[PDB]
Formats: C-alpha cells, sequence, structure tokens
C-alpha cells in the first residue's frame, strides 16, 4: 500500500461512484419508449460505464478516500503502465519527428533558395526521408559518435 | 457596356503567392512576409490604381458573399428538417424546446445530449427558426427539405455569375457609374417588388394556415397550400370577402378586404405575437410606397430627378457652395460609399435591435425567454462593428482619396477649418457626462457605506424622475381614438395602457415604469457614446495634419509612430484611433445588453398563476438595488452566475468549458496589448542561437510581429475573450430558468 | 537640445539630410569614400528627435545617431 | 496540371491534409479503445 | 473536461510521493513508508530519542497544527 492507498477492487467509494453513475444515468431511461433510438444510446452508455468500471478493477489501479484512481510515477515495477511505458512511446515518437525535421532541413541547405522550399515543400524528397526517421535512435547516436551531431 | 475575356481562366497564379503585389512578389526572406500575405489581401486599392479594375474586382466578390450566405441559409434548412424536432414541437410549442443539432458519441461528450421534449435528444437552438417556418405556414419537412435544395441551387448560380461576370463578360466602368438607374431598380425592384411578392405570399399561404393552427387542428389535418389555391370555396369559407375576387380592388370598394387587412394593433392573446393580416397589410402598403418612390431619377427617357442639379442648389450664408461637388467625390470613391453605408446599416441593426423586443412578430416568441435574448444582444453586437467600420473607412478615405486640385467641396472644407473648437466642445461634453453620471453611483456607494441611506439619489430620499419619457409612454398610450382614432389598440404593450398578456401561463409583455435608475443608466449609455464618437471622429478629422506632425498625410493611413522625439509619437495614425474606439464600443454593449439583462428578468418575465398575479425571475429587485455598484456586482453578476458555474455533469456543461475557456482567452490578450516588440525581438536572437548549433536553423529568419499587428492580435484576442464570456454567462443563465 | 552625432563609416548617399523635417543635417566634401562626401550636423538645437535620418542610413550599424537630452520649447514640437 | 500539382504542396493545404488525416486517426483509436489510463500490456 | 462530462474518474491525479517520503523521514506515520525517523529501530531515532524526539513527535503526528500538513495531487 504505497502512501496509504487501497486497490480499487476493495474500494467501497469507487462502488458507489459508480452506483451513483447508473443510477443517474438510468433516470433519464424512464423517460423513452424502450425501443425508441434513445433507449438504445442509453443502454449503450450504461453497458459502457460498467465495462470502464470493471476494467479500472481490473489493472490494478490504486484509490484514495474519495474513491479516485492514483498515478505512482516513482518508478516501482507494479505501476510501469501508468507512466513509463507511454513515456518511452512518446519519447520515440517525438525523436522520430524532430529527427525527419531536421533531415528534410538539411537536405535542402544547399539549394540555391532554400526559402522557397519551406513554404512549397517538396513533396518526393519529404516521402523518402519520412520513413528513414523510423531508426532514428541509432542514426542520432552515430551522428553524436562521430561529431556531425552539432555545428562547429 | 462589357469586355469580352479579360482576364484567362488559369492556375498559374495559384503556384506563386502574391503576384497581386510587386514586393511580395519577391519571396520570402523572412517571416514577415506571410503576414504581409494575408493582410494585404483584399487591398484592391493597392493592387492597381486603374477604377475599373477594382470596379470589376469589387463586383464579382459580392457574388462569393451571397453563394456563402445561400450555403448558410440550406444548411440551416436541411437541419431542421433532418435533425430536429420541429414536427413534435408544432403540436405543442410552450412544453418543448425547439433543437436543431446532435452529437456524436466518441469522448463521452454524448452528455450534450439532453432532453428536450417530444422524444428527442440534441442541443437546444435559440436562433429562432422555428417561430419562423411555423408563422410561413411550414407544416413538413418535406418542404424544408425542399427549400434546402433550393437554396443550395441558388448558392451555385451566385457562384457561377461571379465567375461569369470577371472572366467572361466584365461591365465598363460606365456601367458603375449610373447612380441614378441603380437607386430606381434598388428602390422599385429590389425592395417594393419583394415586398409586394411576400405581401402574397401571406395572403395566400400564411394566414389560412395559421388561422387553422390557432383553431387547435392538428397539423397533418390541415390542407396543402395549394389547395387554397386551386378550391377557393374553401378561401370563400374562412374569409368570405374571397367570393368577390379582385373586383373590391378595381372598383375602388377596398373596405371589403377588411377582414384580412386590418389595422387592429398589439398582440394575438393566442400566440403572443402581432396579428398575421397588420403584418399582410404593412407589407402591402410598404410595397406600395417603395414602388412609387423608385420612379424620382432621370433616365434615358428626361422626366426626373438629376441628383447633381438637387445638389447644387442647396447652399446657405453659413456654408458657402454648399452640396455642390459632393457628386464627383461619391461617384469615383469606394470608401466613402462603403463608409456611409456601414453607419447606417449599423444603426438600422440597433434600431431593429430595439423594435424586435417591444413588438413581437413573431408567434410565440415572446414567451421564449432565450430567443428573445440572444436576438437583442446579436443584432446589438453587429450594428456596434458595422459603426465602427465606418469610422475606419471614412479615415481611409481621408488619406487616400482626398484632393482638393479636382474634387474640391466646401462643405469639406469648412469642417477641416475648425475642426480645434468641435474636438474641444465634445472633449467637454464627455467629461461633463462622465462627472454628472458615474459620480451618482459613486455618491450612492458611498452614502450606503457610511449608513445614510436617506442621503442617496433613488426613489424613496431624492428622486430623479426622466419625466420626459414618461410624458412619451403617456402620449403612446393615449393615442387610439384621439390621434390615431383608426386603431383599436396600442402599437405595444410597453407604453402603459395597464393590459397584460399571458401564454401558457407565462408573462409575454406588459407595461415597463421608468424610474430613478433608468435615467441613470440612460446617462451612461448617453456618456459611452459620446467618448466612442469623440475617439472615432478624433481619428477621421486629424487624419492628414496637426499641430504636432504637419506632413502625416505622407506617412500613410497605418504606420506606428513617428518616433520618441516632440516628446513622444505613439499611435498618432488613423488606424489606432479605431484601434482604440473598439474598447469602448465593447464598454458601450456590455453595459446596455446587461441594462436590458437586468430590466426584464426584474420587471417583465416571470410566470402567471390562476388569480392573476405575477412573480417574476428575479423579484423585482432592480428598482432599489442597480442604483449602486456593489448592487449590480452583488445581484446580477454573483446571483446570477451560479447558473454557469454549477453546469458541469449536465447538458449545459459546454457554457461552463466556454466561461473559463473565454477567461482564458480574455487575460491572454494583455500579454500583447502591456509588451512592446523589441523585448520579444531580442529574445528570439538567444532561441535562434540553439537552433544554429544544432543545425536546425530555419532559411526563413524569424522575426517578431510588427507594432500594428501586435496591436491588432491584442484588440481580437481581448474582444473575443470578452464576447464569448458573456455569451456563455447569458445562455446558460437563461436556458435553466 | 538633441545631440546628433556623425562617424567615419558614412559612404555619402545623402539618404539621411534628406529625411531630416527640420534642417539639421547637410552634405560636406571629403575623402575616404568613393562618393568624397559626409554629413554634418551643424544646427541641432532644431532637432526634434523623429529619428528619421537613422531609418534612411544604409550602413550595417548607423553612421549617424541621436541622442536625447535636455528638451527645450522647439524639441518638444510645441506650436502653443 | 504541373501548377494544380504546385498549389497542393504549399504549407497551409498540406498542413490542413496532414492534421485531418492525424485527426481521423485519433478519433477512431480512441472510439476502438475507449477510457485509457494505463499501457497494460 | 473530465469533470464536465461527468465522469470524475477520469482525472489524472499524481501523488506527491517524493514529498511524503520527505514527510516521513522527519517522523509522520500517515503514508506509512518508514524511514528515519519514521523508523523505531533507526541509528537517527535512537541518537536524538532522548533529547527532543519525543516532543517534536508528538507535534508533527497532531493534524490540529500546521506542523507538515498532509498533501495529495
Ligand atoms: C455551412 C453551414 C453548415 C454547418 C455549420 C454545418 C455543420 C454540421 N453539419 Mg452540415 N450541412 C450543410 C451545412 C452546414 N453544416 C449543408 C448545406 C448540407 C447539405 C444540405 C449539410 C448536410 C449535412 C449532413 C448530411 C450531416 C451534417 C452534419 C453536420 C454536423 C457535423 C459535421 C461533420 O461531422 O462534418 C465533418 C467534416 C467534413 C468535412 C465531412 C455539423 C454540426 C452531420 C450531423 O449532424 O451528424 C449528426 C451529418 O450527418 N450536415
Ligand atoms: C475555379 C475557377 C476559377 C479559377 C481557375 C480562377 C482563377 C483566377 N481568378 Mg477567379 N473567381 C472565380 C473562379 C475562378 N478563378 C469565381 C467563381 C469568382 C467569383 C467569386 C472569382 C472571382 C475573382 C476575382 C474577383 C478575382 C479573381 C482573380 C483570379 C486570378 C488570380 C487570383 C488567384 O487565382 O489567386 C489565388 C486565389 C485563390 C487560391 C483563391 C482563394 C479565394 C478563396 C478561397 C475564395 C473562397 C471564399 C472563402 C474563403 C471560402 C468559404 C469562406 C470561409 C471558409 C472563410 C486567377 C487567374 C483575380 C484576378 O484576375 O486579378 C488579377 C481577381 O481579382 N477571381
Ligand atoms: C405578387 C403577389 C401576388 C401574386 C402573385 C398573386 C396571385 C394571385 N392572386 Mg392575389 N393578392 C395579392 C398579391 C398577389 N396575388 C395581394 C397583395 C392581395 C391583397 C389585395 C391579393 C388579393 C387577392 C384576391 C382577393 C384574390 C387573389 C387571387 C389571386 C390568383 C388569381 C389572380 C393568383 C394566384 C384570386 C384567387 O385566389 O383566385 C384563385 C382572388 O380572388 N388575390
Ligand atoms: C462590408 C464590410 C467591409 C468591407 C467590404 C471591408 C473591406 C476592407 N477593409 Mg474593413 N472593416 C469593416 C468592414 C468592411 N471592410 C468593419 C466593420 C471594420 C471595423 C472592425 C473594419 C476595419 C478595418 C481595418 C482596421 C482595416 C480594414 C481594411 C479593409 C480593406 C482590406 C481588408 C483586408 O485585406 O482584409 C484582410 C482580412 C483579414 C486579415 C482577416 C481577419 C480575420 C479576423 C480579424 C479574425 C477572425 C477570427 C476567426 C474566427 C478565427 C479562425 C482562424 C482560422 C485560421 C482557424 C478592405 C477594402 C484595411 C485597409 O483598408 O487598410 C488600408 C484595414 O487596415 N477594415
Ligand atoms: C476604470 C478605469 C478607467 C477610468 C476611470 C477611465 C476614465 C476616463 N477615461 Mg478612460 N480608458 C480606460 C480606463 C478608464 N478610463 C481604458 C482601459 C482604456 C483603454 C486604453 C481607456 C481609454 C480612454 C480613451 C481613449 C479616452 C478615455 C477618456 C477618459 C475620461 C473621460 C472623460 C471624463 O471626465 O470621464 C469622467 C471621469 C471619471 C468618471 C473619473 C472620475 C471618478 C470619480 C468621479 C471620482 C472623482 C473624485 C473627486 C474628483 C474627488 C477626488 C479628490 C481626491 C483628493 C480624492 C475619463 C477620465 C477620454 C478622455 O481623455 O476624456 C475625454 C478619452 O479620450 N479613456
Ligand atoms: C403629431 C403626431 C402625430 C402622429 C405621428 C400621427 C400619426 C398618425 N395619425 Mg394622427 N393626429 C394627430 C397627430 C399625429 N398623428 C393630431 C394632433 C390629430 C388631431 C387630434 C390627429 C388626428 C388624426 C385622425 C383623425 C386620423 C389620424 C391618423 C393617423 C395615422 C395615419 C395618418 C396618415 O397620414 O397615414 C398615423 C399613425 C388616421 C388613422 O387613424 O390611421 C389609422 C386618422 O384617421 N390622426
Ligand atoms: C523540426 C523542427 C524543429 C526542431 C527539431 C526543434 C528543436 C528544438 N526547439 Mg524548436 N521550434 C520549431 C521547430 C523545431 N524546433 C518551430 C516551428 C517553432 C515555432 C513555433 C519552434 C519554437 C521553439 C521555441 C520557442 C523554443 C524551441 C526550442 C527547441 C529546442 C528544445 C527542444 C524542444 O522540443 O523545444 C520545444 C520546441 C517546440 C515546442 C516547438 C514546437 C514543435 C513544432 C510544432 C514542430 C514543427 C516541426 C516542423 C513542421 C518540421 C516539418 C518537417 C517536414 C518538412 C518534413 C530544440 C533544439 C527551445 C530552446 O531550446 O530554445 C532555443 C525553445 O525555447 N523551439
Ligand atoms: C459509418 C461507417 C464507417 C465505418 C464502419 C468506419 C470504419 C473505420 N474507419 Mg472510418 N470514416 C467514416 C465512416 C466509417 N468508418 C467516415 C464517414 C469518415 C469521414 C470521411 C471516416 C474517416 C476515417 C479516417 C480518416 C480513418 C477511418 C478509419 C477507420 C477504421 C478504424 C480501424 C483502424 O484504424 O484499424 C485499421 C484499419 C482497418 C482494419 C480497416 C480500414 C475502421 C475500419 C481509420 C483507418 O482506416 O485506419 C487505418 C482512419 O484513419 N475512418
Ligand atoms: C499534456 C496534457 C495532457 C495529457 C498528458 C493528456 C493525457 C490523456 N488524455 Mg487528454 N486532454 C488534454 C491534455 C492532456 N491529456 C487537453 C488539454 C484536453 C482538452 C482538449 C484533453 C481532452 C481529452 C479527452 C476528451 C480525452 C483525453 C484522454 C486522455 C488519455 C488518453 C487515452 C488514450 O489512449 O489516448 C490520456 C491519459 C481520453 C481518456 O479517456 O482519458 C482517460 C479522452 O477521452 N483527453
Ligand atoms: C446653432 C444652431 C444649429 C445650427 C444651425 O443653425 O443650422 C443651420 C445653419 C445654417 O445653414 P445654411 O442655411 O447656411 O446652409 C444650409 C445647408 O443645407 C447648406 O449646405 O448651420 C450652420 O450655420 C452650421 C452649424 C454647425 C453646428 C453648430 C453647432 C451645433
Amino acid at each position: 500500500d504505497i502512501s496509504g492507498l487501497t486497490p480499487c477492487k476493495d474500494s467501497k467509494q469507487f462502488a458507489k461512484r459508480e452506483k451513483q453513475q447508473i443510477k443517474k444515468l438510468e433516470s433519464s431511461l424512464k423517460l423513452y419508449a424502450p425501443e425508441s433510438a434513445p433507449a438504445l444510446a442509453l443502454n449503450a452508455q450504461i453497458e459502457k460505464t460498467k465495462r470502464r468500471f470493471d476494467n479500472y478493477g481490473k489493472y490494478g489501479l490504486l484509490c484514495g478516500s474519495d474513491g479516485l484512481p492514483h498515478l505512482i510515477v516513482n518508478g516501482d515495477q507494479r505501476h510501469w503502465g501508468e507512466f513509463i511505458t507511454p513515456g518511452i512511446l512518446f519519447l520515440y515518437i517525438a525523436g522520430w519527428i524532430g529527427w525527419v525535421g531536421r533531415s528534410y532541413l538539411i537536405a535542402i541547405s544547399g539549394e540555391k533558395k532554400p526559402a522557397m522550399k519551406e513554404i512549397i515543400i517538396d513533396v518526393p524528397l519529404a516521402s523518402r526521408i519520412i520513413f528513414r526517421g523510423f531508426i532514428w535512435p541509432v542514426a542520432a547516436y552515430r551522428e553524436f559518435l562521430n561529431g556531425d551531431l552539432i555545428a562547429k | 457596356l462589357v469586355d469580352r475575356d479579360p482576364i484567362k481562366t488559369s492556375f498559374e497564379e495559384w503556384a506563386k503567392p502574391g503576384h497581386f503585389s510587386r514586393t511580395i512578389a519577391k519571396g520570402p526572406d523572412t517571416t514577415t512576409w506571410i503576414w504581409n500575405l494575408h493582410a494585404d489581401a483584399h487591398d484592391f486599392d493597392s493592387h492597381t490604381s486603374d477604377l475599373e479594375e477594382i470596379s470589376r474586382k469589387v463586383f464579382s466578390a459580392h457574388f462569393g458573399q451571397l453563394s456563402i450566405i445561400f450555403l448558410w441559409l440550406s444548411g440551416m434548412y436541411f437541419h431542421g428538417a433532418r435533425f430536429s424536432n420541429y414536427e413534435a414541437w408544432l403540436s405543442d410549442p410552450t412544453h418543448i424546446g425547439p433543437s436543431a443539432q446532435v452529437v456524436w458519441p466518441i469522448v463521452g461528450q454524448e452528455i450534450l445530449n439532453g432532453d428536450v421534449g417530444g422524444g428527442f435528444r440534441g442541443i437546444q437552438i435559440t436562433s429562432g427558426f422555428f417561430q419562423i417556418w411555423r408563422a410561413s405556414g411550414i407544416t413538413s419537412e418535406l418542404q424544408l427539405y425542399c427549400t434546402a435544395i433550393g437554396a443550395l441551387v441558388f448558392a451555385a448560380l451566385m457562384l457561377f455569375a461571379g465567375w461569369f461576370h470577371y472572366h467572361k463578360a466584365a461591365p465598363k466602368l460606365a456601367w458603375f457609374q449610373d447612380v441614378e438607374s441603380m437607386l430606381n431598380h434598388h428602390l422599385a425592384g429590389l425592395l417594393g417588388l419583394g415586398s409586394l411578392s411576400w405581401a402574397g405570399h401571406q395572403v395566400h399561404v400564411s394566414l389560412p394556415i395559421n388561422q387553422f393552427l390557432n383553431a387547435g387542428v392538428d397539423p397533418k389535418e390541415i390542407p396543402l397550400p395549394h389547395e387554397f389555391i386551386l378550391n377557393r370555396d374553401l378561401l370563400a369559407q374562412l374569409y368570405p370577402s374571397f367570393a368577390e375576387g379582385a373586383t373590391p380592388f378595381f372598383t375602388l370598394n377596398w373596405s371589403k378586404y377588411s377582414e384580412f387587412l386590418t389595422f387592429r394593433g398589439g398582440l394575438d392573446p393566442v400566440t403572443g405575437g402581432l396579428w398575421l393580416t397588420d403584418i399582410a397589410h404593412h407589407h402591402l402598403a410598404i410595397a406600395i410606397l417603395f414602388l412609387i418612390a423608385g420612379h424620382m431619377y432621370r433616365t434615358n427617357w428626361g422626366i426626373g430627378h438629376g441628383i447633381k442639379d438637387i445638389l447644387e442648389a442647396h447652399k446657405g450664408p453659413f456654408t458657402g457652395q454648399g452640396h455642390k461637388g459632393l457628386y464627383e467625390i461619391l461617384t469615383t470613391s469606394w470608401h466613402a460609399q462603403l463608409s456611409l453605408n456601414l453607419a447606417m446599416l449599423g444603426s438600422l441593426t440597433i434600431i431593429v435591435a430595439h423594435h424586435m423586443y417591444s413588438m413581437p412578430p413573431y408567434p410565440y416568441l415572446a414567451t421564449d425567454y432565450a430567443t428573445q435574448l440572444s436576438l437583442f444582444t446579436h443584432h446589438m453586437w453587429i450594428g456596434g462593428f458595422l459603426i465602427v467600420g465606418a469610422a475606419a473607412h471614412a479615415a481611409i478615405f481621408m488619406v487616400r482619396d482626398y484632393d482638393p486640385t479636382n474634387r474640391y467641396n466646401d462643405l469639406l472644407d469648412r469642417v477641416l477649418r475648425h475642426r480645434d473648437a468641435i474636438i474641444s466642445h465634445l472633449n467637454w461634453v464627455c467629461i461633463f457626462l462622465g462627472f454628472h453620471s458615474f459620480g451618482l453611483y459613486i455618491h450612492n456607494d458611498t452614502m450606503s457605506a457610511l449608513g445614510r441611506p436617506q442621503d442617496m439619489f433613488s426613489d424613496t430620499a431624492i428622486q430623479l424622475q426622466p419625466v420626459f419619457a414618461q410624458w412619451i409612454q403617456n402620449t403612446h398610450a393615449l393615442a387610439p381614438g384621439v390621434t390615431a382614432p383608426g386603431e383599436t389598440a396600442s402599437t405595444s404593450l410597453t407604453w402603459g395602457g395597464g393590459e397584460l398578456v399571458a401564454v401558457g401561463g407565462k408573462v409575454a409583455l406588459l407595461p415597463i415604469p421608468l424610474g430613478t435608475a433608468d435615467f441613470l443608466v440612460h446617462h451612461i449609455h448617453a456618456f459611452t457614446i459620446h467618448v466612442t464618437v469623440l475617439i472615432l471622429l478624433k481619428g477621421v478629422l486629424f487624419a492628414r495634419s496637426s499641430r504636432l506632425i504637419p506632413d502625416k498625410a505622407n506617412l500613410g493611413f497605418r504606420f506606428p509612430c513617428d518616433g520618441p522625439g516632440r516628446g513622444g509619437t505613439c499611435q498618432v495614425s488613423a488606424w489606432d484611433h479605431v484601434f482604440l474606439g473598439l474598447f469602448w464600443m465593447y464598454n458601450a454593449i456590455s453595459v446596455v445588453i446587461f441594462h436590458f439583462s437586468w430590466k426584464m428578468q426584474s420587471d417583465v418575465w416571470g410566470s402567471i398563476s390562476d388569480q392573476g398575479v405575477v412573480t417574476h425571475i428575479t423579484g423585482g429587485n432592480f428598482a432599489q438595488s442597480s442604483i449602486t455598484i456593489n448592487g449590480w456586482l452583488r445581484d446580477f453578476l454573483w446571483a446570477q452566475a451560479s447558473q454557469v458555474i454549477q453546469s458541469y455533469g449536465s447538458s449545459l456543461s459546454a457554457y461552463g468549458l466556454f466561461f473559463l475557456g473565454a477567461h482564458f482567452v480574455w487575460a491572454f490578450s494583455l500579454m500583447f496589448l502591456f509588451s512592446g516588440r523589441g523585448y520579444w525581438q531580442e529574445l528570439i536572437e538567444s532561441i535562434v542561437w540553439a537552433h544554429n548549433k544544432l543545425k536546425v536553423a530555419p532559411a526563413t529568419q524569424p522575426r517578431a510581429l510588427s507594432i500594428i499587428q501586435g496591436r491588432a492580435v491584442g484588440v481580437t484576442h481581448y474582444l473575443l475573450g470578452g464576447i464569448a464570456t458573456t455569451w456563455a454567462f447569458f445562455l446558460a443563465r437563461i436556458i435553466a430558468v | 537640445s538633441h545631440s546628433v552625432k556623425i562617424y567615419d563609416t558614412c559612404i555619402g548617399c545623402t539618404q539621411c539630410v534628406r529625411a531630416c523635417p527640420t534642417d539639421v543635417l547637410e552634405m560636406i566634401p571629403w575623402d575616404g569614400c568613393k562618393a568624397k562626401q559626409i554629413a554634418s550636423a551643424p544646427r541641432t538645437e532644431d532637432c526634434v528627435g523623429c529619428k528619421r535620418c537613422e531609418s534612411a542610413c544604409p550602413t550595417d550599424f548607423l553612421s549617424v545617431r541621436v541622442y536625447l537630452w535636455h528638451e527645450t520649447t522647439r524639441s518638444m514640437g510645441l506650436a502653443y | 496540371m504541373r501548377d494544380l500539382k504546385t498549389y497542393l504542396s504549399v504549407a497551409p493545404v498540406l498542413s490542413t491534409l496532414w492534421f485531418g488525416s492525424l485527426a481521423g486517426l485519433l478519433i477512431e483509436i480512441n472510439r476502438l479503445f475507449p477510457d485509457a489510463l494505463t499501457f497494460p500490456f | 473536461v473530465m469533470l464536465a462530462f461527468g465522469t470524475p474518474e477520469k482525472q489524472i491525479l499524481i501523488e506527491p510521493i517524493f514529498a511524503q517520503w520527505i514527510q516521513s523521514a522527519h517522523g509522520k506515520t500517515s503514508y506509512g513508508f518508514d524511514v528515519l525517523l519514521s523508523s523505531t529501530s533507526g541509528p537517527a531515532f535512537n541518537a536524538g530519542r532522548s533529547i527532543w524526539l519525543p516532543g517534536w513527535l508528538n507535534a508533527i503526528n497532531e493534524n490540529s497544527n500546521s506542523l507538515f500538513l498532509t498533501i495529495g495531487p
């Protein structure tokens, strides 16, 4: 129990929140005929709410005294899916985007009028460069070793 | 007079941005080029100096505007046919809230599809289209679908006309300068014939269908509109005078048409709106008047007036040559005409906003409070913006098209030779009004805080009665039978006749009393309007020269300053006077709409019981609480904002989100208004340094925004945030209650 | 009166002396540039401090400089 | 048309196409897998 | 936005773990970290347990004052 927290599946306030949300959704359904489309939409909403609460219960989250999930970002292995894995994925994607942009900027620097290639993009060259960023960590690290990453 | 194929239709110019300007076509050395591209896009005068080319360009863009408007109307009509509860609302207008928009369930946003009645879930609309369609006799969705299709076809036609009249047959300059023919056609044909056609539609369609609806008939059991035309027996049953045909019209026996052409006045008790027979008679008379008025100006047949001849004959001992020379100025300058038309259109919009609330023209509109409030506020804002644009383009004309060597006019010359007296007098009037209007509120606040309520300007201690407006109200209330014998009731219920109209347990309209608070708020309105007129007129009158900068006309219309000399010259151009008057227009319109909202919720709107006792929304606290600033802060802003701050978790949560978003946008504008360019240009230099280090420096050198661009961004964000905040507050408050 | 100074990086373009809204600046002969000219500032008691001259100078950094100083009736542009 | 292809490569049109496709992809991703608070795999 | 749509359980709420650990290291026992001064068998606890720790621990574990208030997201 990190920081005095409790698992979601044992939390009574979590169940009370679920019951309140479902009861609020159900009071609107009594205003419509069961065959009507709004009744179908409300049924789908209720099912989705139940599924969301069940999924939050399954993943091993931690609740406070208010029955709301809390995130642990200290690096504990039991909660790596909360912060670590999405962080690594985001870092990979952002590095991809930055590397592709830098490669395109370097590619057109030697032209007669490099400015005109920035307002009117050269589509084939960018398309050829787009795929190359999939391996950006290796290329960036090898460029850092060779000393070509930093301008002299 | 046209030219055959003046400009080739090609995609070549699409690939060369800035082709309209020599400077912009060179290329983007810095990022200022991109901003310069958009600011000068529609300034056709700077592109070319030929008046014929400018006229040809102007004529074609209005076709695109008409096409966009037709597309918007087509969308509005289509959404009512497919995604609305109009047919359910038509059977019970008083218990069902109109709705014409639905939302896809994606990220939990389906909560916005709250209930509105009639087995429908969607967003409640406040544009008033349902009442417009009901007053036209529309019953089913097939008619709305047909109207949407027709509007789409008309949009396509407008687009084709816009292409044609620029690329295939462009009219010559002599065609544009025919003002007599244009005035004759726009008076007799555009307005008179349109009014006559609408009167015919109201006579043959709206009256019988609306009579059937008011009688209580199921909308699906009402005969179709064409059945009233092919079967004259039905109309004869509804109106016996239709059995005589058009014979009374041609024999001058017009009194026989009194059944469907009345002069009643007041409101219809069943629906709470104006009688439709009065509207039909009004449109008929207006059509006649406009048809007669369109035969005044001379054309190819010698009979009529010459506008130049009329202008040249109006001169006096105080004005010298008078209006001589004004005909040549108004036929060679597009900016002066634009300024005049903008001012007139803004004034007309404000008049329309004032008139539609006191004489509700649509059925079941007075008892729909949200629609009334929304329409009033919308049209007030539109009128204010147009009025400011008028002064902007007047200043543009003064800077550019003023040339006394070939376009001399004595009236304009005499105004420029005593501008100091005008500006000084307006300054004194503004100071006097500000002291004697806002000072009375501070006196009240101090006296209330000190514990001396008997020394306040109020209805109980020191009365300031608006006796001039009360006299007008009394005169208008007693008009029928004395000065308007042909009328049965007064023009409006607000004059003070004493009668009350209630529709479905709600109050539609009733007399509006005037007291001490109205005096103060009206003088506040006068003060704000006078200050705005000061800033705009000073800006127009000193556009060319002053004692500070004699050569101001050589620097242009839109320049930032003339340096730190002469003690400092920031904001001397005419553009800066529009920039400063936008803030005062915002202030004035905000005060006006707050006055309208509080007065309506306090003294007019409410519910009526079986015994005949009225309970207003706020309980009539306007008279005693609005005489202090603390009252406005507490009983208006604090109390009525509880609806918008408690909207989370319900169908009104979008307004709650927009409240905070608009707060953020308003606060974000102060960064651009309080700071200057040099700091941001110095800061960018350090950021560019690290981009050079990693070889990611762009070839288009980054630049800070110009002085004018920063001013424009600040004012735009300031207005957007403020208006959006007020919009969300009003809608969230009025939909709930 | 304000202070107006000229530096020997001047190229003799004349653009500063054409821009001045009061007659403060004038051209004099010189040697040290191709044009054989330099600006001079004899009348700085009539300077208003507008900096129109500095906006017109084509040198990388200005060969004409204006330093604002004690203010008088002429330098404030007062016609009261 | 070469000029038509050039106009399709200008910055605003290309940015609009890219962002529209991106928003569509994100909307469909959140539609297939709603209410993601943790990376469970 | 999560509160607006009526689903408060979708919020991103992050515990201030480092500050809570520091508070526990001063003798607070509301988080159950049991480090340093919150540990009864630590050398740091044994060093000052006869001089100032009793009164300080009494003051820090009483919630009616403002000494090391409890913290959250
Ligand atoms: C599809 C057919 C077509 C083609 C190929 C052209 C081609 C041309 N027109 Mg043109 N025009 C057309 C239809 C067309 N027009 C129509 C239908 C109208 C009537 C509205 C006009 C009205 C018109 C005027 C008034 C002028 C031209 C001019 C020109 C020439 C230079 C401008 C230009 O292309 O810059 C690039 C232009 C664009 C990329 C177009 C941007 C304009 C926007 C997209 C209009 C759409 C309105 C709005 C933005 C959309 C909804 C509103 C909201 C979303 C904001 C060029 C040869 C100019 C000329 O010859 O001067 C030398 C000129 O002054 N046209
Ligand atoms: C019928 C009305 C009308 C017409 C035809 C014109 C026409 C003109 N005006 Mg004008 N004006 C009007 C009303 C009108 N005005 C009003 C009512 C005002 C007062 C507010 C002004 C204030 C005004 C000023 C202050 C200036 C003009 C200028 C001009 C000229 C150039 C305009 C230009 O390049 O636009 C360019 C258009 C834009 C840059 C678009 C602006 C977009 C707005 C501000 C923000 C919209 C926010 C939007 C919702 C966010 C979505 C963004 C999207 C990318 C996601 C042109 C002749 C200029 C001129 O003549 O200079 C010499 C000038 O300086 N006007
Ligand atoms: C809430 C802040 C505030 C206030 C109080 C004012 C007040 C004023 N502005 Mg203003 N303004 C503001 C914000 C404000 N502005 C903002 C944000 C902008 C946008 C940049 C502008 C832009 C602007 C322009 C462009 C102009 C003004 C002008 C004026 C003056 C109008 C003439 C007059 O006498 O009014 C009435 C004066 C008052 C209501 C202030 C007095 C307050 C009460 C009466 C207290 C009096 C105390 C009393 C004298 C005893 C005190 C003694 C002491 C020992 C305690 C007035 C002084 C105009 C001007 O110069 O005059 C024509 C003008 O042209 N303003
Ligand atoms: C490929 C483009 C690119 C790259 C590699 C960088 C890289 C960098 N920027 Mg940066 N920047 C860019 C574009 C780019 N910028 C643009 C377009 C702007 C204007 C909005 C800025 C504004 C900016 C500021 C204000 C600051 C940086 C800073 C930095 C550095 C800190 C890391 C970071 O993420 O800062 C954060 C960077 C951002 C938030 C920029 C927004 C990201 C944009 C939207 C990406 C655009 C990519 C572009 C469209 C590429 C198209 C590729 C295509 C042609 C194939 C880093 C070296 C910081 C620094 O160290 O100061 C020197 C800093 O303070 N940048």
